[PDB]
């Protein structure tokens, strides 16, 4: 029910965070999904994150390795 | 930006459908019942339910 | 003992009693097309109401929207100054010859019965349904009100918003 | 005179309300080890619409009963936490059947 | 002294097994 | 007193050892077998002293009269009066014996009297049975 | 807030015991001063007159006390049609607030996307 | 039934997900068209 406009609500605010922080280069490569942003750096790794509040920093959610 | 999130979620906060079931219910329970056996209910606990501030 | 024993019917239906219960129901209707008890399973029928829709039980007896009373307010006002009238007088017996005063005191307490008799027509739970239908009717009015008032501020800041950023372009 | 069958069970629904009495009731093993009053027990559950529930006088029972309804899907065990745990839900149970009733 | 008190271990919600029955007048 | 106070004493000794097995039986994790064994044994044996030393002193016991003190109020704490007042035994163990009894079910006395000489036969014959070899 | 028939009970209840005081006065004092128990008399019959008259404010303040019930049943059912309709009202109200309020998320996240991709554009 | 849901706070329906979806699983990993299917399957 009300998940998927909650899942929409944070997907916003994990955007409007990260335009707040100047990201590197070198993390151009950037997804938004589910409200979680992916950080994919080829042959090196896959990071998701997401954040519970738009003050509350960002906090580790999950980690693949390539 | 933020303020009028913060607003949009205010508004969100105050209620959808969910009242408009709660208020159906409401509804048909009060058409489905009569009022004479709740007045006559009502009665019958009146002496029961209110305790009087004479009773040792 | 303290606790009366249970009633007797309720041993008589089992599990087996419940699951027979469709067809015996079935063929006690179409042989019918105080109930006497010729069956172990007659009870689980309902029960028929008695025709006097009336019930005695310790002694007593138990059995359209909403679902002259002037003259009834002007004979409690001419009740009430009798009643202090008479409350008068008899204290004044008291004074005088109190020997006798209990002759007026239980009449006085009749006009006091009367006024019991006075209240009971005048029985309140129309009275109760229409003071608690004005306090949710109030109450869901205030916060309908404050909904639109905070829906209409919302909407004044963003055209606010919306002519500063025209402004700045 | 002898009285009817209906003046017996409201008689019996209205004292199931009695902490004592369910705790006396389920203190021996037969009574609940008997499918004969569990049946019974379901049998009364028709009481909750009117006209019959007209003819009530505590409605506590009402619920005890219902709650009397999960204790042969809960279990005897819990007998002990009765009285407790009918002394601490009291408020809320009380407040439901308001709900029920009253609204 | 005393090593250690022992904790206590009321069991209120033991339900007791009273006899009733002599209340019939 | 005297005999109360060594009731009261050991008797709270028992109970000491009773938490001790409890908090250590409560981890989610068994110890070894031989550390139960010890408890166990140390525990029941001490259960053993209990029940002879409650034989010993019942004339101090049962002259003893039970009365609630002056000063303690009945008004509110006469839940917690009941509770040590009530007796009765747990149910299961009450229809155990009655079981127990139901399977057992002049005569009865010279059947006693043949249970004597069995009894006493058997001891003599195992007596006899032990002094047959020399164990020494 | 207490509801009026209470009050009338409560009044009618000090009543009594006002008259059960005044009458006790009386007959555990005749024979004290004559002054001061004329006094504390005046004083209780006045206590008296003010009882009855708050009793004849209150009996009078009854609403429905001089109004037939029947009218009130005709106003109670008009008033639960009334309500009908403002909760119907109200439904359509918080649909269309909620109708404006995601056009507003939908241009808030439109705008969103505005400015991330123009910050991102260098 | 509804009511209750649209009613809490997301900081009291995010424990909520949590013991439905059992532990390990993450308030988070459940993905929209995931959950579009799932709405698909119990809407039959």
């Amino acid at each position: 029910g009300l998940i998927l406009q909650r899942l929409k609500d944070l997907n916003l605010t994990v955007s409007i965070k990260i335009a707040l922080m100047n990201i590197p280069k070198p993390l151009n490569s950037y997804h938004i999904k589910n409200g979680r942003i992916y950080f994919t750096v080829p042959n090196e790794f896959e990071i998701q994150l997401s954040t519970v509040n738009r003050q509350s920093p960002l906090f580790f959610v999950d980690l693949k390795l390539l | 930006l933020e303020i009028l999130n913060e607003c949009h979620d205010e508004l969100k906060a105050l209620p959808l459908e969910q009242v408009e079931f709660e208020k159906n219910t409401i509804l048909q329970q009060r058409s489905k019942i009569n009022s004479t056996e709740l007045l006559d209910y009502a009665t019958k606990l009146s002496k029961f339910t209110k305790i009087p501030p004479t009773f040792d | 003992s303290l606790y009366p024993p249970p009633p007797p019917y309720v041993k008589f239906f089992t599990q087996s009693n419940l699951e027979k219960l469709p067809k015996y129901k079935e063929k006690k209707a179409a042989s019918a097309k105080e109930e006497e008890i010729t069956c172990a399973l007659d009870y689980l029928i309902p029960p028929p109401m008695p025709k006097n829709q009336q019930y005695r039980a310790f002694g007593s007896i138990w059995q359209e929207n909403e679902s002259n009373y002037q003259y009834k307010i002007q004979e409690l006002r001419k009740l009430l100054k009798s009643l202090l009238l008479n409350y008068l007088e008899l204290i004044g017996v008291l004074s005088i010859n109190p020997d006798m005063y209990e002759r007026k005191v239980e009449n006085i307490r009749t006009i006091l019965v009367n006024i019991h008799h006075l209240l009971n027509e005048y029985r309140q739970s129309r009275e109760s349904l229409i003071m608690l239908l004005e306090e949710q009717l109030e109450y869901k009015r205030g916060e309908i009100r404050e909904i639109e008032q905070v829906c209409k501020q919302v909407h004044d800041k963003l055209t606010s918003i919306q002519d500063t950023l025209r402004t700045g372009s | 005179p002898l009285p009817t069958r209906f003046e017996v069970e409201l008689e019996f629904i209205q004292s199931l309300a009695n902490i004592q009495y369910v705790t006396y009731l389920l203190t021996q093993q037969q009574i609940w080890k008997s499918p004969n009053f569990k049946n019974y027990l379901k049998y009364l559950e028709y009481w909750c619409n009117p006209p019959y529930s007209q003819c009530i006088v505590y409605p506590n029972c009402l619920f005890i009963l219902k709650l009397l309804n999960g204790f042969m899907e809960s279990a005897l065990e819990g007998l002990d936490e009765l009285p407790k745990i009918i002394q601490l839900q009291g408020p809320q149970w009380m407040n439901e059947m308001v709900e029920r009733w009253a609204n | 002294p005393s090593y250690s008190p022992t904790s206590p271990s009321y069991s209120p919600t033991s339900p007791s097994y009273s006899p009733t029955s002599p209340s019939y007048s | 007193g005297q005999a109360l106070d060594a009731v009261r004493m050991r008797l709270a000794q028992l109970t000491h050892s009773l938490r001790r097995i409890r908090d250590e039986m409560s981890k989610a994790e068994l110890p070894q077998w031989y550390t139960l064994q010890s408890q166990l044994n140390v525990t029941l044996s001490q259960l053993v002293s209990v029940t002879s030393t409650l034989q010993h002193f019942q004339e101090t016991l049962d002259s003893t009269v039970v009365y609630p003190l002056p000063k303690f109020p009945t008004t509110s704490h006469e839940s917690l009066v009941t509770t040590l007042l009530r007796k009765k035994n747990i149910p299961e163990v009450d229809e155990w014996m009655k079981y127990v009894r139901e399977t057992s079910g002049e005569e009865i006395e010279k059947l006693l009297q043949q249970d004597r000489e069995i009894t006493n036969w058997a001891r003599t014959t195992f007596r006899n049975e032990y002094g047959k070899h020399d164990f020494k | 807030m207490t509801d009026r028939l209470t009050q009338l009970q409560i009044c009618l209840d000090q009543m009594t015991e006002q008259f059960c005081a005044t009458l006790n006065y009386i007959d555990k004092n005749h024979g004290v001063p004559p002054e001061e128990f004329s006094n504390t008399i005046d004083e209780l019959s006045t206590d008296i007159i003010l009882k009855t008259r708050q009793i004849n404010k209150l009996i009078d303040s009854l609403p429905g006390v001089d109004v037939s019930a029947e009218e009130q049943l005709r106003k109670i059912d008009m008033l639960q049609k009334k309500l009908v309709e403002v909760e119907d009202e109200k439904i359509e109200a918080i649909k269309k607030k909620e109708k404006l309020l995601r056009h507003v998320d939908s241009l808030i996240e439109d705008f969103v996307d505005g400015i991330a991709n123009s910050k991102k554009s260098t | 039934p509804h009511e209750i849901y649209g009613s809490m706070p997301l900081e009291q329906l995010i424990p909520i997900i949590l013991r439905q979806r059992g532990p390990g699983f993450k308030f988070v990993d459940l993905n929209e068209k995931e959950l579009q299917n799932e709405i698909k399957q119990l809407g039959s």
